[PDB]
């Protein structure tokens, strides 16, 4: 395969896009700690939590 | 977690190596010929004079 | 029977019975023709 | 207490992971084998799975090139309530406890 | 193999040729050195030495 | 007696002899094999070496694959005096005779 | 082997043996094939 020949540049690629995929992760399960990442999110966003 | 432990192939190459001693000497110097017939006669000539 | 070396050997492709086989065969028909056991010498057993 | 290193000579921990087996003759005549070993694809180590992977090669590289192995694993099979290689297999465990 | 029948024969058992494998393994050790030298003594050394 | 097949499952007894192996996922978790199978290349299998092919193919597909017989010849080869993996096979033929 | 429908079958005429005789067969050598069982969805067991 194309794709798999050059392996830095597939894993270049393959990394981005699972920064993507859990950055929205963390838009829905936000709680402001290290191990999410420091977003806060919808889950106390959209209710009253101060 | 290798992403292409599992996709890479087995290719050999052209290199047979000829092992196996199948010669013929002495079949090569025996000048064949084509005897088309059931059996070979020829006359062998003793004494008694 | 072509040409084999001197030696005339025959191919004949042989018949076929199921969808998938081919069963060749070769062959040939030979003899060896000495006269004269006279210049003929030979030597026995040798430690070899 | 068991040493086992893996067998196939030059080349015994690759970089990539795949560990080519070495072909090897198994019926003591017949056949051939030709194997490979992928390494770590779901997870890396546990630290018993590193002695299960250690007689893994151990019954691969050694035991079914063995002609006094295979004469034993033929016995099993002739058992009086062995069909359907899940009890095969389940009857050879029970030997080897 | 090449045996010898009758003319009215019957077309003796079959026999082919074999090849075998080498499959030769490289990819696992290296011949290495290090030296790790200092950077103030590649000054000292060029006034120094003979 | 064993009643078997080729597990595999459309490809039971090839034209060539080069019995493709499916790959298995041999140590419960994180590794696998890929192996093949090659037919008859040192003469042919004279109706006993069939028996032995019968049970080398049963403990290479449905053997490796489980885990109570990894974890049966885990425990064999932290016995004792089971050193040097020619006497790691010749302390499991004891035990399945 | 032709291409009936896009299969590929083979003729292979037999070899006689009797005199008034023809013995012929046809077949072919299939596989089917899919990949990435993400589209696929089934509905097993309706009351038919």
């Amino acid at each position: 395969n194309e794709e798999l020949r050059n392996l830095l540049e597939a894993q270049m690629r393959n990394a981005v896009e699972e920064i993507a995929t859990t950055l929205n992760k963390k838009l829905y399960d936000g709680s402001g700690a290290i191990a999410d990442g420091g977003l806060i999110g919808l889950s106390i966003a959209a209710s009253g939590q101060d | 977690a290798k992403l292409n432990l599992a996709v890479l192939n087995n290719v050999f190459s052209e290199l047979l190596t000829q092992e196996i001693n199948r010669s013929a000497t002495f079949l090569g110097l025996l000048s064949k010929y084509p005897e088309r017939k059931s059996n070979i006669q020829w006359g062998v000539g003793m004494g008694g004079t | 029977a072509f040409s084999a070396n001197g030696v005339y050997t025959l191919m004949r492709q042989l018949a076929q019975t199921s969808l998938y086989v081919d069963n060749f065969v070769v062959g040939c028909i030979p003899q060896l023709q000495l006269t004269t056991r006279k210049n003929v010498g030979v030597i026995k057993n040798i430690k070899v | 207490p068991l040493v086992y290193t893996p067998a196939v000579r030059g080349g015994a921990n690759p970089a990539s992971g795949s560990y080519l087996l070495d072909p090897q003759y198994v019926n003591s005549g017949v056949d051939i084998l030709q194997a490979t070993y992928g390494y770590n694809i779901n997870g890396t180590a546990n630290a018993d799975q590193l002695l299960q992977r250690d007689a893994i090669l151990a019954i691969l590289e050694y035991a079914l090139k063995d002609t006094a192995f295979v004469n034993a694993i033929q016995a099993v099979a002739a058992g009086s309530g062995v069909t359907t290689p899940a009890s095969f297999v389940s009857a050879c465990v029970t030997k080897l406890t | 193999t090449a045996t010898g029948v009758a003319i009215t024969g019957s077309a003796p058992a079959a026999s082919m040729d074999a090849t075998l494998p080498a499959q030769l393994p490289i990819s696992a050790a290296s011949v290495q050195s290090t030296f790790t030298l200092n950077l103030k003594e590649i000054e000292e050394s060029k006034e120094q030495v003979t």
